[PDB]
């Protein structure tokens, strides 16, 4: 069930602690990647436009 | 391989037998578990098709319920009809490997602290062996953090989740840090 | 290795040397000691044997250091006959000189006779995070800067004549 | 003889006791946010000079 | 009873009027108008006032002077063109509060409803506010002195409704809005520092001479609370709050990469035509 | 003690008191009855939390402390002032 | 009933017994204790229970409190087993013990101190703290300042 990931969870053997913890901050990191990544094609293209422009 | 619906018997290229046999180790491999419950598990072919080989069907439900007893077993079987084949011949190397990581990774998302003897129950194995195994896997493979065999049992950390989310923008941004230290290199020239 | 860059020169250029580059990894003094030298032709002929000399005996540093990414309990037997060198004094002595480098992490204990290390190589997520990640936010935003200023002065540079 | 005049430190039943090892403190944090603050001032300098 | 007062700048403006129609007198001394306002809401509301002469004797300080016609006159008259404003307090302009001042607001204690007195400068060399809201109320003491007038602070502020924010940032030219920014920020950010500053300087070299150096039992006992106030931050080791400062450093970074990224975007068109404009130009130059 | 170290132990109140260490539990529970402490200890070894507490009728060596502090945080706000506004009203304005 | 009415004190029930029992002796006033525990099961029912909802109650209300009173040693000071605090906690999952902090090793429990969110609780905190302080601060200040013109 916490590889299905219905919830926030973890098992433990030899000591047998338990640890429950979330991470709400989603949105952020995630937009984030989605800007760096999209920009990344933008300098690129401009890249080749320099590079088309110049040599 | 979504198509597999539409698909018949053909004659010209391969069999639809074949294709199964040859689509079911990137669908069992390279697809996780939430990968198959969204597209095998809930579709009904597989369940049509785990009919033909009783071999198919038990590497399923092993992988799936997490059983390396009867996979190891069975994993002779697997790794022979692996090789002496026209275009998966080159990759058998590959297949292995990543199926083993991708196991372990399996085993050691949900599990924190685990016992050598619960692992060597599990496994069927040796320790010496996955001692060296996880002594690659940890150089070579990069999955988890640093493991320490002081207490003679297997304890991660991995702190991979919060401030590595925010880390994983620092290899693009230091990529974008060259990139525009290449757009101040066009500069005047 | 070679990944992004496909050319077919640095290929060839490092096909002879790409065997024992490969064998650095596994770290056999022995076996490699006679291969280097029985079909090496280039890196010999860079001449003078320098930095070869010293890469002979930077293979058991570069494999203690390997040790150091591995386990902590060192065997006697086992880990010896994996580096091919068994003997209590001069295992401690290596890795204590490997410990002295100030490039890794041990911690130094004798009770049983035993020698074990911490070996942590946990990063510096949520351990001091600002005197952490100080010098690298005033770095790159220097960098940043200055490409701000890269962004400015080339657009003057256009407006000079307009 | 020599080291332990050099080194100067203390000495147990037939043992060699080391001290000052990761024992230091950290900052109270009030300084690097002074000197951060400092560097904000820069930023707004370097970011606004010319304007 | 009230949480907080609305002051509009068109009375102080008319304290500014008093302080132009003085024609170089050579007495200049406290002057006491009547002011105007609306007590059926809770809160308090300045539209208009008018002026009324107030005169004191140079010893006695006992000695103040009123007028009940001229009251009820220029109250008549304006609760004749307006209904909708009634009388509420009175105000001085002197710094320093008087013993008579609690003789001067009984009057308007009797014949009006309880009165709200209001404290300005002479002289507009004060940073911080103005106008402070005084409400005339009687507390029990807790010592156990006699029960007697007592002036409690009420917080203000000041605003115009629609108007006199035109009428003011006409006449002006000068101030500016809010503009959210750099140089407005920061501005702030700077002077906010001497803010503090003059008005610490100001008040706690009194203070600390008046508590060993003085008399007339003003009812130390909150200036208690005052220290206590100041011991409430027993100086924090911000060990806790490493992991605030985490997250601060990490919306810093967010800021960063905001930044860096979309000055990237900009670039763009500008390191396109810097060369694509240039190389044009010049070719087709000659 | 306003400041150095603020962090007690139930020894000093044990021994002031000459109670046992069985009845604090009911002496705090008493303290927080009345409310005058608002005093609440998240400690799990042994340890004492102190909190907000009211001056009432004076102290001689708080006063000291008073204008001591006072002064120091007062010259402290003044050199920060000062010290920022020195660069910042020349480099911005 | 002023003893469960608020800030109830922790005090033994044995001093209570003999106050039940000469409740019952007495026919002065509420004589029909008698009439109470007519029936054999439901007074034993009643008393067991009502002994449990004050026994749950004084919980409750150190719940609040984060003092930490280490209701391990508590169970020595009332010298009862922890079988039927383990009963007590079966009756706090329905009474909503949902949020709190255990340990495996020891048996100390906490009420409190959660993962602490930066942007919430210490925000919160810091917020009416500082706050507070700058309002009260604004006002007892020019207060002594017009209370020091009644000397002139």
């Amino acid at each position: 069930m916490i590889l299905d990931k219905k919830f926030h969870g973890i098992l433990d053997q030899g000591e047998g602690v338990l640890i429950i913890f979330d991470e709400p901050p989603v949105d952020k990191t995630y937009e984030a990647a989605l800007e760096t990544i999209q920009n990344m094609s933008k300098v690129v293209d401009s890249l080749y436009n320099k590079a088309k422009k110049l040599t | 391989f979504l198509d597999t619906v539409s698909t018949f018997t053909s004659y010209e290229l391969m069999d639809y037998k074949t294709f199964v046999t040859y689509t079911v180790y990137v669908s069992m491999i390279a697809l996780e578990r939430p990968d198959l419950r969204e597209k095998v598990i809930k579709g009904a072919e597989i369940l049509e098709v785990l009919h033909s080989l009783p071999a198919v069907r038990q590497y399923l439900f092993s992988l799936y319920e997490c059983r390396y007893s009867v996979f190891f077993q069975s994993l002779a079987v697997v790794e022979q009809e692996m090789k002496k084949d026209w275009l998966f011949a080159p990759h058998y190397r590959y297949y292995v490997r990543e199926m083993r990581i991708h196991a372990y990774s399996q085993l050691l998302e949900s599990y924190r602290s685990l016992t050598l003897g619960y692992m060597a129950e599990a496994f069927g194995v040796g320790v010496e062996f996955i001692d060296q195994e996880l002594s690659r896997f940890i150089a070579a493979g990069r999955l988890h953090c640093k493991i320490d065999k002081v207490n003679e049992i297997v304890e991660t950390n991995r702190p991979d989740s919060k401030n590595w989310q925010y880390q994983e923008t620092i290899k693009k941004g230091d990529l974008l840090l060259n990139r525009v230290q290449k757009l101040s290199r066009v500069i005047n020239m | 290795d070679r990944l992004q860059f496909r050319q077919p020169s640095l290929k060839r250029s490092l096909m002879p040397y790409f065997l024992l580059t490969q064998a650095v990894r596994t770290g056999n003094l022995a076996k490699f000691n006679q291969v280097l030298d029985q079909f090496g032709e280039k890196f010999q002929a860079d001449g003078t044997y320098t930095l070869i000399i010293r890469l002979r005996h930077n293979v058991i540093k570069t494999g203690v250091r390997m040790i150091s990414l591995s386990y902590s309990r060192i065997s006697l037997a086992d880990i010896a006959q994996k580096l091919q060198l068994d003997s209590p004094e001069d295992a401690e002595f290596i890795v204590a000189k490997a410990i002295r480098d100030g490039v890794i992490e041990a911690s130094i204990n004798h009770e049983k006779g035993y020698v074990q290390s911490k070996e942590m190589i946990d990063i510096y997520s949520t351990r001091e995070p600002q005197l952490a990640f100080h010098q690298r936010i005033s770095f790159c935003l220097d960098i940043h800067n200055m490409s701000v200023k890269a962004m400015r002065f080339p657009p003057k540079s256009y407006n000079k004549d307009l | 003889t020599d080291y332990a005049k050099k080194r100067g430190w203390v000495l147990g039943p037939n043992n060699y006791y080391s001290f000052a090892s990761q024992q230091q403190k950290p900052e109270d944090t009030t300084i690097p946010s002074t000197e951060l603050a400092k560097q904000v001032i820069e930023y707004a300098r370097q970011l606004e000079m010319i304007v | 009873a009230v949480q907080k007062v609305v002051v509009h700048p068109l009375v102080l403006l008319s304290v500014v009027d008093h302080f132009n129609r003085i024609g170089k007198v050579g007495n200049q001394k406290r002057v006491v108008g009547v002011l105007l306002g609306s007590w059926q809401k809770k809160v308090l509301d300045v539209s208009n006032s008018f002026a009324v002469p107030f005169d004191e004797d140079d010893k006695d300080d006992s000695v103040w002077f009123l007028d009940h016609d001229y009251l009820e006159n220029m109250y008549g008259m304006f609760k004749k063109v307006n209904a909708r404003e009634r009388i509420v307090g009175w105000y001085h302009t002197g710094p320093k509060l008087h013993k008579n001042d609690i003789a001067i607001n009984e009057l308007m204690k009797r014949y009006c409803p309880n009165s709200v007195l209001v404290i300005i400068d002479v002289k507009p060399k004060d940073l911080g506010l103005p106008t402070e809201a005084y409400i005339s109320v009687e507390e029990v003491h807790d010592d156990g002195t006699p029960t007697s007038k007592t002036f409690e602070h009420v917080t203000s502020e000041i605003g115009a409704e629609e108007a006199e924010e035109v009428g003011v940032e006409h006449l002006l030219r000068d101030i500016k809005d809010t503009t959210v920014g750099t140089l407005s920020q920061r501005i702030t950010n700077q002077v906010h520092g001497l803010k503090g500053l003059n008005s610490k300087l100001l008040d706690i070299r009194s203070y600390l001479e008046k508590v060993a150096t003085g008399k007339l039992p003003i009812n130390h006992q909150i200036i208690y609370q005052l220290q206590d106030v100041f011991n409430l931050l027993p100086d924090v080791s911000l060990q806790e709050f490493v992991k605030a400062f985490y997250l601060k450093t990490n919306d810093q970074m967010v800021v960063v990469y905001l930044a860096s990224l979309i000055r990237s975007v900009v670039a763009l068109h500008n390191l396109i035509n810097n060369k694509i404009a240039n190389r044009d130009a010049e070719k087709k130059e000659g | 003690r306003p400041a150095n170290h603020r962090q007690l132990t139930f020894e000093e109140i044990a021994k002031s008191a000459k109670i046992t260490v069985n009845e604090v539990e009911l002496l705090v529970m008493k303290a927080l009855s009345v409310g005058l402490v608002k005093g609440s200890i998240d400690e799990v070894d042994k340890r004492v939390h102190m909190t907000w507490v009211q001056p009432r009728v004076l102290d001689l060596q708080q006063i000291k402390g008073m204008k001591d502090r006072l002064e120091f945080w007062c010259t402290d706000v003044k050199s920060m002032e000062m010290l920022v506004e020195h660069q910042a009203h020349d480099i911005l304005t | 009933l002023l003893k469960l009415f608020t800030t109830m004190e922790l005090m033994r029930w044995s001093t209570l017994v003999e106050d039940y029992g000469m409740e019952l002796r007495k026919g002065s006033l509420e004589s029909p204790a008698t009439d109470v525990f007519g029936s054999t099961e439901e007074g034993e029912k009643r008393w067991k229970d009502l002994k449990n909802r004050v026994v749950e109650h004084n919980i409750r209300i150190m719940a609040k409190y984060y003092t930490r009173i280490t209701m391990k040693r508590m169970a020595q000071l009332l010298d009862l087993s922890v079988d039927e605090s383990e009963a007590f906690l079966s009756n706090l999952v329905v009474n909503k013990t949902i949020f709190a902090k255990v340990d495996r090793l020891a048996g100390i429990i906490n009420f409190q101190r959660p993962k602490d969110p930066n942007n919430l609780l210490n925000d919160w905190s810091q917020k009416l703290n500082s706050l507070m302080s700058l309002v009260n601060k604004t006002t007892h200040l020019i207060a002594k300042e017009e209370m020091i013109h009644n000397l002139q």
